[PDB]
């Protein structure tokens, strides 16, 4: 059922739209790390620093 | 053998020499036992006023109903009994008088031509006759939605611009207009440096540029001393116009963004895009195997009675887009599958159908440039636009260097996030509100 | 401010929906610490030494 | 300079096919089968088959499926093309140079190879009443129609569109027995432009060697005569008058062809009086409203239709035909000058050269002469032809018209439009 997917276009459709894929997972990742506050990620932040010991 | 390569070498150069008086002179010879010989003259609709706005149209009428050498019927005479054609057109930018005439018969074909765009009798009673003449063309066009829409797609995309206006005026125009109206504007117009005399057939351009010299020649004396005109830049409006009438059986739709005019290099790419998405009417014979999916969407959900992409160009600007017509339920569903191909070519064009694109293309170019007359055309227009006769293999050349990501990153210039002329008439009730038309021009996924 | 700042906002971050929607999660990350404490300050000063935070260093072992 | 142009090629086969090749250098190609098989060879128990054939050519093949044909040539960006007259079926494919070979493939398949399967069949025959509708928007088109089932108790009766009480009737097996029997080697020609003989040779040989059905060009027009009336309303009146004149190829059509230029055929000048034009000239004498008048000129294996046709207001129609129809009586009566036949040969040989100027209306002439006369005519002695026509052939012509038994088709608002009787 997967063997119909296979082929050059395919090749090309994929690599279309890969930038515009990337960039939605940087979207969610920012989003993600964003709302629920993920210190682990933000205390690496240059200006995000609310956990100010 | 011959390669399809070789054979766009064999076509021969089109020769251009030029007259002291600015009079372009250009021929591409042949084997053929006739020809076609015209005036190309760059003059239009975009060159007149608002207060003289059927001119070109208005001498049009008259420039075949009588000359100083030959008044009234003399000239249809003489060229009906040599068994020539005489034709005459006029865009925006643009007017044209052409003869279909025997090769033998180009010594009287251009002696005619010459005394047609220099010496118009216009004659106060046939300008009368005229009057009504184009009057009534005005009542006849109005049954035209395809006619229609077009001028009222020019009308609201270059709003307030001399391309905003029509090629035969408004009627009050039409009834105001007099002779010595008519007269400036052919003197202010009709000048040398603005005119091309093409011909293409059993000719010899030594001989063409022999009889240009004999019958132009003329224009010389003095030129240009008091007054020179040269043409602004037209103001496109993403706007919309909806004519709403619900006693026409069919809907017509009209919509178009800015193209970037004759010039530009990236009209190549987007003749591609346009090949791609294509044209299709009910007489069509594929259907469902059609390979733009808009030609099929549309003929196996019976969307449409007919559709077609057009790049109009003038120069700097232009309008690309697509029109379409068909019944009051299919409007909204036109729309979408368009808008939705427009997109998918500006984000996800892929190789293959960029090749048929292509293939479309170079066998569109290569089947209209077919006989005298086509040529003849395309001559005195690449002159009047190019300013040279762009031979076939650099236009194989420039279709050839087009792949997907050219495609994309041109139609996404031009189509991506733009705003549209839009122009609607007939039963138009469910033609989609401009915001929601102005929406489809990107999407929320890319 | 030579092409305008809003027209290179548009052709950098604003064309396509992808980085128009990472400069808005990039935008709320950055406004919200701005904002929070930026509003904290101005809530600071109508409530001078009046607050728990002021008094603090009265009692401290 | 340009390049020496090259001669066309010309060979009959043993078996009466017919080959005509042109290299003419040209960027693109052009390849036709032309087939004695138009309308007039249908019956009065399968009227319409050859409409549904013609609608038929992109259906499902032997070695091309239906998708493939359409695909297939869309990919190399090329045409195919199916022309029906009341004699040929002219099968047309068009493509650059590269690409003949794949478009001969395909050609060969809808032509020899055409399965016409059941449910294909069933699905585009309501393709028949879109493409009637379409063309019957001109009111010439019925007018015609009209004018040729009145003019023949035969086989030109027959209409290139299918008759209303056919469409969705046409069978699976009538196209099947309609191909068989008329799509055979000597009814027919392959003419190719932009191609070589060795090739158009090889494949005639290969793949177009087929016999087993009728022989006869004339299964025979019997010309009878009469007329047809259709009242409509319609803004003004369409109506044909027409005699039995001469069969294509033979001195006398000739003869008819330059009386049709010495009243008049289509202007020559964008909006003009059409001076020269003598049938023009004597309706307006007396016509001082919107009118239009043209020679009509028809011609076949076996019979031709010369007269005129007229579009006039409804109450004008009768003065419109009347002045036309005395017009043509004054050239029988002697009435015609030499240069007025010099200026209609002049408007014919001209004509004749623009209309072959082009790949189009080369490769359709070629084709129709080699079916028509089993020859190549090059334009040369086509116009010794026309030359050869002396001022007493044209007059002889139109003696033939004004005596011969008439037939009329018109459509409109027939309140003021003659009856033959009355003419
Ligand atoms: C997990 C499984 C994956 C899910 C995939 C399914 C996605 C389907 C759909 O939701 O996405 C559409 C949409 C695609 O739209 P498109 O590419 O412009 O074109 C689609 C058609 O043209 C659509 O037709 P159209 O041209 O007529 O578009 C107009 C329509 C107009 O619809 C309006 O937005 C609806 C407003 C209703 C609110 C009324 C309440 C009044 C108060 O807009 C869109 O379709 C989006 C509608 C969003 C509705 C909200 C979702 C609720 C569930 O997806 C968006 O890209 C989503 C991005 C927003 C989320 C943030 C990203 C986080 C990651
Ligand atoms: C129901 C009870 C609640 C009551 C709420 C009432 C208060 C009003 C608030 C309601 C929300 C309305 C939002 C305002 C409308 C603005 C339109 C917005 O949705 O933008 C759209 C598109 O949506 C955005 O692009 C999506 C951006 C995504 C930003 C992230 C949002 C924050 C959510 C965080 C995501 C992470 C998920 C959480 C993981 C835990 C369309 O944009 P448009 O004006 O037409 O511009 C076209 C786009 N161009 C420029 C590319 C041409
Ligand atoms: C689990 C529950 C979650 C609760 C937590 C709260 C989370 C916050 C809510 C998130 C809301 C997200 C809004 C995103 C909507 C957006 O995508 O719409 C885009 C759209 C773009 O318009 P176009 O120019 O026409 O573009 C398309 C043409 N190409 O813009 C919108 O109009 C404006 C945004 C309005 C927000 C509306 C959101 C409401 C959706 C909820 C549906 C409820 C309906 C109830 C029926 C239920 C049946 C499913």
């Amino acid at each position: 059922m997967l063997t119909r997917f296979l082929g050059p276009r395919y090749r090309q459709l994929a690599r279309n739209w890969v930038p515009t894929a990337g960039l939605w997972g940087a979207v969610g990742a920012v989003g993600l790390v964003w709302a629920t506050d993920w210190r682990l990620i933000l205390d690496w932040v240059p200006y995000i620093n609310g956990k100010f010991k | 053998t011959a390669t399809y390569a070789q054979a766009l070498q064999s076509v021969p150069e089109t020769q251009v020499s030029q007259l002291d008086n600015g009079l372009r002179v250009a021929s591409e010879q042949s084997s053929q036992p006739t020809c076609t010989v015209g005036v190309w003259i760059d003059a239009g609709s975009r060159y007149e006023s608002e207060k003289n706005n059927g001119a070109g149209y208005f001498v049009e009428h008259l420039a075949f109903k009588g000359t100083k050498n030959r008044p009234g019927n003399a000239l249809e005479k003489e060229v009906e009994s040599m068994g020539a054609h005489l034709n005459a057109y006029s865009t925006r930018e643009h007017t044209a008088y052409y003869i279909k005439a025997l090769s033998k018969d180009l010594p009287k074909a251009v002696e005619l031509l010459a005394d047609i765009v220099q010496n118009c009798s216009l004659e106060d009673s046939q300008i009368e006759k005229e009057r009504d003449v184009i009057l009534q063309e005005l009542q006849e066009n109005d049954t035209s939605m395809r006619d229609v829409v077009f001028n009222y797609l020019h009308a609201t995309a270059f709003q307030g611009t001399p391309l905003a206006q029509s090629v035969e005026g408004p009627s009050e125009n039409v009834r105001k207009l007099s002779r010595a109206d008519l007269t400036e504007y052919l003197s202010r117009h009709y000048k040398a440096p603005r005119m091309v005399l093409a011909a293409a057939g059993g000719l010899e351009h030594r001989q063409l540029l022999d009889l240009a010299q004999k019958h132009f020649s003329g224009l010389s004396g003095t030129y240009d001393e008091d007054a020179v005109p040269t043409l602004s830049p037209c103001r496109f409006t993403g706007s919309q116009i909806c004519h709403r009438e619900d006693g026409l059986p069919l809907a017509h739709v009209a919509i178009a963004v800015e193209g970037p005019g004759w010039a530009h290099p990236d009209n190549v790419a987007l003749q591609v895009a346009n090949a791609i998405i294509g044209h299709y009417d009910c007489t069509y014979g594929g259907g469902a195997h059609l390979s733009s999916p808009l030609a099929s969407i549309a003929a196996t959900n019976k969307l449409c009675q007919s559709f077609q992409t057009f790049n109009i160009c003038y120069a700097d600007t232009g309008l690309l887009g697509a029109h379409f017509v068909c019944d009051h339920m299919s409007i909204d569903d036109m729309m979408f599958v368009l808008q939705g191909q427009w997109m998918r070519l500006c984000t996800s064009a892929t190789e293959s159908e960029v090749l048929r694109g292509k293939n479309l293309l170079r066998n569109a170019l290569v089947s209209h440039l077919d006989g005298t007359t086509p040529v003849c055309e395309d001559i005195g227009r690449s002159l009047l636009t190019y300013g040279r006769r762009i031979p076939l293999a650099e236009w194989e050349s420039r279709i050839a260097e087009v792949d997907a990501r050219v495609v994309r990153e041109v139609c996404s210039k031009y189509f991506y996030d733009q705003c549209p002329a839009v122009a609607g008439f007939g039963p138009i009730e469910q033609l989609p509100d401009y915001n929601r038309i102005r929406s489809g021009m990107f999407w929320l996924r890319f | 401010v030579a092409p305008t700042l809003t027209a290179r906002l548009y052709s950098l971050l604003f064309r396509r929906t992808s980085t128009f929607a990472l400069t808005i999660v990039v935008g709320a990350l950055f406004f919200e610490r701005a904002f929070d404490q930026g509003a904290d300050a101005i809530y600071e000063h109508i409530n001078e030494g009046k607050l728990w935070k002021h008094i603090k260093h009265k009692y401290e072992n | 300079v340009p390049p020496h142009p090259q001669d066309l090629e010309f060979t009959r086969l043993p078996n009466g096919l017919v080959i005509a090749s042109l290299e003419n250098y040209a960027p693109a190609s052009r390849i036709g089968l032309f087939i004695k098989a138009g309308s007039r060879y249908e019956n009065s128990n399968n009227l319409g088959t050859s409409h549904l054939l013609r609608l038929a050519s992109s259906l499902t093949t032997k070695g091309a499926s239906s998708f493939k044909i359409t695909r297939g040539i869309e990919a190399v960006g090329g045409k195919l093309s199916v022309t029906s007259t009341r004699e040929n079926m002219a099968y047309t494919v068009e493509c650059l140079r590269d690409d003949v070979d794949i478009l001969m493939e395909f050609l060969l398949n809808v032509t020899t190879a055409p399965e016409f399967r059941r449910w294909e069949v069933a699905a585009l025959q309501p393709q028949l009443r879109i493409d009637k509708a379409v063309a019957l928007q001109n009111p010439q088109a019925h007018v015609i129609e009209n004018l040729h089932a009145a003019a023949y108790r035969n086989a030109l009766a027959n209409s290139l569109y299918c008759p209303d009480y056919r469409i969705g009737k046409v069978t699976p097996v009538e196209l099947h027995d309609y191909v068989q029997n008329h799509f055979t080697s000597a009814r027919m020609a392959l003419i190719g432009l932009g191609v070589s003989h060795p090739v158009l040779k090889q494949v005639a040989e290969q793949f177009l060697n087929i016999r087993g059905g009728l022989g006869l060009s004339g299964a025979k027009a019997k010309y009878h005569g009469g007329e047809i009336r259709e009242q409509n309303g319609d803004s003004l009146v369409h109506a044909a008058l027409v005699a039995e004149s001469a069969a294509i190829g033979s001195a006398e059509a000739n003869a008819f062809s330059v009386l049709q230029h010495v009243l008049g055929a289509g202007p020559h000048v964008k909006r003009g009086s059409n001076a020269t034009s003598s049938l023009y000239q004597a309706v307006a004498k007396g016509v001082h409203q919107p009118f239009d008048v043209s020679a009509f000129n028809a011609s076949y294996s076996d019979s031709g239709l010369f007269g005129f046709y007229t579009i006039s207001q409804a109450a004008s129609a009768g003065d419109v035909i009347k002045a036309a129809y005395n017009q043509v009586k004054t050239i029988a009566q002697g009435n015609l000058s030499n240069p007025d036949v010099q200026a209609a040969k002049n408007k014919l040989k001209a004509g004749y050269l623009m209309s072959v100027e082009s790949s189009e209306g080369f490769l359709d002439e070629v084709g129709s002469q080699a079916l028509a006369a089993g020859s190549y005519t090059p334009p040369s002695t086509v116009l010794q032809q026309i030359d050869a026509v002396a001022d007493a052939d044209v007059i002889n012509a139109a003696k033939k018209f004004v005596s011969g038994r008439k037939s009329m088709a018109a459509s409109g608002n027939l309140g003021h439009t003659p009856f033959i009787d009355e003419l």
